[PDB]
């Protein structure tokens, strides 16, 4: 499923801004 | 009355802007007038920590800026934005900046502390929202970007991480990072890559079309518990955000997947909030067709989820930090560069 693919992701935690 | 009262409102909260956007606060506080007590969230050149205030007893977010790492990412002007815009605004769902300064080392806003937390740790424990929650939190970004635009004013940082949720359930929108204000195009590539319209990837200049497009993500993001653009690396996030092909969960509603649609529409001719109508193509869609735009603005809806506050300076709905010594040389680092700070 989209959910278990999202969840085995590497970006499931707070995500930091990029810039520049 | 219903058009001529939001836009009298709407023309004195631009002469109350102006006035302060012109001649802005400086200075209103020191940092021994403070004690620090725990951190609430950790960035790119600092972090934000509860504090005490201590003459007033008061409990506030504090968030501190090492002026060397903003001058070394290249970060000056918009920290300069940051706070030149947080203290010229006033909107229900916009978290007050009380006091603002700067030492030797530090740049520093001081908050309201706001005890509920972040939106995105909420979401991700329940894992999704449901619509009319779903919809509670959309209302007041709209509300909030009508405002902020009118004033030509972009954000450029919406995602659940920068939504705090208030005693009474209601968001305040944190973060101004990469907030502003420009009436012509601009060309900077800067906010969280999940939430990154296709014209800032593209390297096109872009304009106030790219928050709408953000709300897409946001209100895909709530209902869905998931972004429409994921991946391990920011650059497969981009290929795919640039494709533009959205997938939609089985659970979706029919009106909710005609906004989304028209949320995350790569035509800036077709992409809602952007059109001859602008805002209120969104309010009047069907999706929004249960919300009464004035009682959320007055704070009168009931909120859905109202977070648990064991007392002032809980943390209990923020994560735990390493917590890292305040460092303030003897001397002053970047004086010129950070003057009408
Ligand atoms: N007024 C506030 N009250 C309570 N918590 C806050 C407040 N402001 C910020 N925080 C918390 O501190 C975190 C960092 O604040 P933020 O202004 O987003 O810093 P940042 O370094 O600009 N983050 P980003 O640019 O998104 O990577 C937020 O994600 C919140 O969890
Ligand atoms: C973009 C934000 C629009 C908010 C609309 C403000 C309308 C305020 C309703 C109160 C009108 C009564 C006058 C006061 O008192
Ligand atoms: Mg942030
Ligand atoms: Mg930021």
């Amino acid at each position: 499923t989209t959910y278990a693919d999202f969840i085995a992701s590497g970006r499931t935690g707070r995500r930091a801004s990029i810039h520049d | 009355s219903e058009q001529e009262s939001v836009k009298e409102f709407l023309a004195k909260a631009k002469e109350d802007f102006l006035k302060k956007w012109e001649t802005p606060s400086q200075n209103t506080a020191q940092l021994d007038q403070f004690d620090r007590i725990k951190t609430l969230g950790t960035g790119s050149f600092g972090r934000v920590m509860l504090v005490k205030h201590k003459e007033s007893g008061n409990h506030y977010a504090m968030k501190i800026l090492d002026k060397q790492k903003v001058v070394k990412l290249k970060q000056i002007e918009h920290t300069l934005n940051e706070k030149r815009i947080l203290q010229a605004v006033n909107f229900p769902f916009l978290v007050k900046l009380e006091f603002s300064f700067k030492d030797n080392s530090n740049l520093y806003m001081v908050m309201e502390y706001v005890a509920g937390g972040e939106m995105f740790s909420h979401l991700r424990r329940i894992g999704r929202f449901s619509e009319p929650h779903a919809r509670f939190y959309a209302a007041q970004i709209v509300l909030t970007f009508e405002y902020l635009h009118s004033l030509d004013l972009i954000y450029r940082d919406l995602k659940p991480e920068n939504l705090l949720i208030d005693q009474q359930g209601y968001i305040q929108v944190t973060d101004f990072g990469f907030a502003k204000r420009v009436k012509g195009r601009t060309w900077t590539l800067c906010g969280t890559p999940e939430y990154l319209a296709p014209e800032i990837i593209l390297s096109k200049g872009y304009n106030k079309a790219v928050d709408w497009w953000a709300l897409g993500v946001l209100i895909y993001e709530m209902a869905a518990g998931y972004p429409p653009f994921f991946a391990d690396q920011p650059i497969q996030i981009y290929e795919k955000i640039v494709s533009g092909k959205v997938r939609f969960p089985s659970h979706f509603s029919s009106d909710l997947k005609d906004l989304l649609r028209n949320l995350l529409q790569v035509d800036l001719t077709k992409r809602f909030g952007n059109l001859k109508n602008g805002v209120n193509d969104i309010k009047n869609h069907k999706w929004f067709a249960t919300t009464d735009w004035i009682a959320i603005y007055q704070r009168k809806v009931e909120a859905p989820f109202i977070p648990k506050f064991k007392g002032p300076g809980d943390t209990s709905n923020f994560d735990d930090y390493e917590e890292e010594e305040i460092r303030v040389s003897i001397n002053e680092k970047c004086g010129k560069e950070f003057t009408e700070f």
